[PDB]
């Protein structure tokens, strides 16, 4: 959510319904932004994931409102996108088949990953289980580094 | 007359200072 | 990352408008408060954009009112 | 048992201590995390925490995984990740030592690389060039806030402390040198203890200086040079020979 200028087209009619929902998200983000001086590394990353997951949830909310629930108007949605309450790219990915669930965009860039391949969270849990069984071990991981993703839930 | 031209404040009634008093008198 | 590009004549128009707006302001105002420099003291750190600025709304920019 | 229960948190990250020790100097150095403009007085102090192993030890993320390394902060008794930690949380045993026996030649049970030489003190993590299992235990005078105890009392307390953390090959207190030599069953165990009782207190609740435990300077657990004593040298040699016989028969 950006800052209201003269160049900001004001929010259309149906925004008054949703404001308090995404307001909460905003508040959370504010809470999630501060020097919570985690000496630890893993926990520090955890905080970051809290922001990431929160972002996902907010965007996911707007996506739901637009597409699954089919409630809010198109203009309103557009406005929201422009203001960036919800990430557009993420939504686009969601709309595409296979990524119906998707933590975030960073988990599907094969360039960034040292092995030219997606984030392990994208591997469906069942597959991982199968692999583990074959090997003998259990699910080695619980959440990837890029975001707090205990499975990315393609299924 | 240098410091007169520099004078960040020059040629004014206290319109901004009356607004400070107004903000603090409140 | 973004490169700050502009339609040249449009850009000129914008600057022209600000030139006349600025000039107007100069005309009208009896005194013109300048900013004290530097803005912040050595004790005062770089204030967080989220904590102070992101809440408060900005003042109206300079642009001569058009018919 | 440790394997029966999940590992409790040592201390929550709220309770954890900051990285700004003691203001030893006039100004803080950002890129070093040390202090500066003055090195007046000694740096070392006593650990606020200690590995109470039965109250703490347990399952982890690692015990699911087969992470082969133990938690330094477990040994220190200050791990802020309890069951969510990747590094393990229990006393090393024959099973786990055996499990990591390949890699542990090159590096510690805390998964950090050993070096060519001991750090001149014999103080830091061991050299790879020696397979030492023997910790020198200095600073007992400091570890008990100048408590005039008996040598027997000392050695017993020491025994109580290090026997808890690993299987002992032998211990012997030296009155004439005011120190310990605490040979362990395994190198992993030795490593574990050497951190687990670094900067710790030998004091107990029964002792009167219990609330002054923080204020002194902790145990100086370092590594031990082998004794000049030919009484043990011979034994060592014999052991080496025996081991050699094992491996040599194993080659064919
Ligand atoms: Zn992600
Ligand atoms: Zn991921
Ligand atoms: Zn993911
Ligand atoms: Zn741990």
């Amino acid at each position: 959510p950006r800052i209201k200028t003269r160049r900001s087209k004001p929010a259309p009619d149906g925004f008054e319904k949703i404001k308090p929902t995404l307001t909460d998200f905003e508040i959370q983000l504010r809470d999630a932004q501060k020097d919570k001086s985690s000496k630890l590394a893993a926990k520090s990353n955890e905080q970051l994931w809290e922001i990431m997951q929160l972002h996902h949830q907010r965007s996911r909310y707007i996506y739901t409102l637009y597409y699954k629930r089919k409630a809010i108007s198109k203009d309103l949605y557009d406005w929201l996108i422009k203001e960036k309450y919800a990430d557009k790219l993420l939504i686009a990915k969601w709309r595409k088949t296979g990524y119906e669930k998707l933590c975030c965009l960073r988990c599907i860039q094969k360039n960034e990953t040292n092995n030219g391949s997606t984030c392990i969270c994208r591997v469906p849990r069942a597959q991982l289980e199968e692999e583990a069984r074959k090997k003998g071990t259990q699910v080695s991981f619980h959440q990837c580094v890029h975001c707090g993703c205990r499975g990315c839930a393609s299924t | 007359d240098w410091d007169s031209r520099k004078d960040r404040w020059y040629g004014y009634s206290g319109k901004e200072y009356n607004e400070l008093i107004s903000k603090w008198e409140r | 990352n973004e490169t700050p590009r502009v339609i040249e004549p449009v850009y000129t128009a914008q600057w022209s408008a600000t030139w006349i707006a600025m000039r107007r302001e100069k005309r009208d105002r009896t005194h013109f408060k300048r900013m004290r420099f530097p803005p912040f003291d050595d004790d005062e750190p770089p204030l967080s954009y989220e904590q102070h600025i992101e809440n408060i709304e900005p003042l109206d920019p300079i642009n001569l009112p058009l018919d | 048992s440790w394997r029966d229960k999940s590992a409790k948190v040592q201390v929550k990250e709220s309770e954890l201590p900051s990285s700004i020790p003691a203001q030893t100097g006039l100004t803080f150095n950002i890129w070093y995390n040390k202090w500066s403009q003055g090195f007046a007085g000694n740096t070392r102090f006593v650990s606020p925490f200690a590995l109470q192993p039965q109250l703490h030890s347990g399952k982890t993320r690692g015990d699911n995984d087969g992470q082969l390394f133990f938690c330094l902060f477990f040994a220190k008794g200050m791990c802020c990740l309890g069951p969510k930690c990747e590094y393990l949380h229990h006393i090393p045993d024959e099973e786990d030592i055996g499990k990591l026996a390949l890699r542990t030649e090159v590096l510690d049970c805390f998964g950090r690389e050993k070096f060519a030489d001991y750090r001149e003190d014999m103080g830091g993590i061991g050299s790879f060039r020696k397979k030492n299992k023997t910790l020198y235990v200095g600073g007992i005078d400091g570890a008990l806030n100048s408590k005039h105890l008996k040598p027997a009392q000392i050695e017993s307390r020491i025994r109580f402390v290090f026997s808890r953390l690993g299987d002992i090959d032998r211990i012997r207190y030296v009155e004439s040198k005011n120190c310990g030599f605490v040979k362990f069953k395994y190198q992993a165990n030795a490593e574990f203890a050497k951190e687990a009782m670094s900067n710790q207190t030998l004091l107990l609740p029964s002792d009167k200086e219990w609330d002054d435990r923080r204020e002194g300077t902790g145990l100086l657990v370092k590594w031990a040079n082998e004794d000049p004593d030919p009484a043990a040298q011979k034994r060592l040699q014999e052991e080496l020979k025996l081991e050699s016989l094992n491996m040599m028969v194993h080659l064919i």
